[PDB]
């Protein structure tokens, strides 16, 4: 879990208007960003003798 | 022979041999591997990643 408080901000309301659905998100000052990058990919392998 | 006093005497021998040898080895090796993977940075987190 986390060891330290991660709900505090400091000051004026940083946005993070982004993600799939249109709502509004914030950022806390204990954290410096938190991107929304939404990637996906997979792999496959195949073995025979 | 005989002289008129006989001397008698006779032989007859007969050797045969037959020998045979066969030998079979086949060795059948055969490997295949094959990896594919692709990486996508389209930007779906599930349908982008199925």
């Amino acid at each position: 879990s986390t060891p330290f408080d991660n709900e505090f901000y400091n000051g004026l309301c940083n946005r993070d208007r982004d993600g799939n659905t249109l709502t509004y998100y914030r950022r806390p000052w204990n954290v410096a960003s938190l991107i929304y990058e939404t990637k996906g990919e997979k792999n496959f392998r195949t073995e025979h003798y | 022979y005989e002289d008129k006093i006989n001397v008698g005497g006779g032989l007859s021998g007969d050797h045969c041999k037959k020998f045979g040898g066969g030998k079979t080895e086949r060795a059948r090796k055969a490997m295949a591997v094959e990896d594919i993977i692709s990486r996508v940075r389209g930007g779906s987190s599930g349908w982008s990643g199925g």
